[PDB]
């Protein structure tokens, strides 16, 4: 139910 | 100027914006379907520093601890920004409400800002750089980078 932010 | 000179000058400019925490040329607005967003109040040029993604810099043990807690309170949103630095996982946890703007920027895979890792003396910072000229009045947007099926099922706006 939660998303992240991820560096790409 | 040489490449080394221009790079050195850029580094100095960026270090100084990170120090001041100055967040000029932006304001908060409500954007249909997204909640709050951040809009430009001036034109930004390609390559400009926009804002730091500012929050609590933490390592993995604490990040995992906090995730497990946040999942229990659904009024808590999703403000954790993971990255790798020197073979370790770090996270800028911007969950706490502050006056800082980076944490309010919405998602697009075709946005106008690009997140970069900027190291000052071995301390990593996440910064947003304009990926193209940004018009006055337009919403700042960057790619959140979560492509996972579990996330997109629940947050289909991640898909675009
Ligand atoms: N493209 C998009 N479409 C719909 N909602 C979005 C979006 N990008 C970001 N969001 C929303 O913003 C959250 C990330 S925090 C970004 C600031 C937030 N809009 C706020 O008002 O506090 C997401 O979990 C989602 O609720």
């Amino acid at each position: 139910k939660r998303h992240r932010k991820v560096l790409r | 100027k040489s490449k080394a000179e221009l790079q050195s000058e850029e580094r100095k400019r960026i270090d100084e914006l990170i120090e001041s925490g100055k967040e000029e040329g932006m304001k908060i607005d409500l954007i249909d379907g997204k909640g709050r967003g951040v809009i430009a109040t001036k034109q930004f040029s390609r390559g400009d520093f926009v804002v730091e993604y500012h929050g609590d810099l933490i390592e993995i043990t604490d990040a995992k601890k906090r995730e497990a807690l946040y999942a229990q309170d659904p009024s808590t949103g999703c403000y954790m920004y993971y990255f790798q630095y020197l073979s370790k996982t770090y996270c800028v946890d911007a969950t706490r409400e502050t006056n800082r703007l980076g944490r309010l920027i919405n998602h697009s895979k075709c946005g106008n800002c690009q997140t970069k890792l900027h190291d000052i003396d071995g301390v990593p910072h996440l910064i947003l750089i304009a990926s193209r000229d940004i018009a006055a009045g337009e919403e700042l947007l960057f790619d959140y980078g979560d492509r996972s099926k579990a996330s997109i099922e629940a947050h289909p706006w991640l898909k675009h």
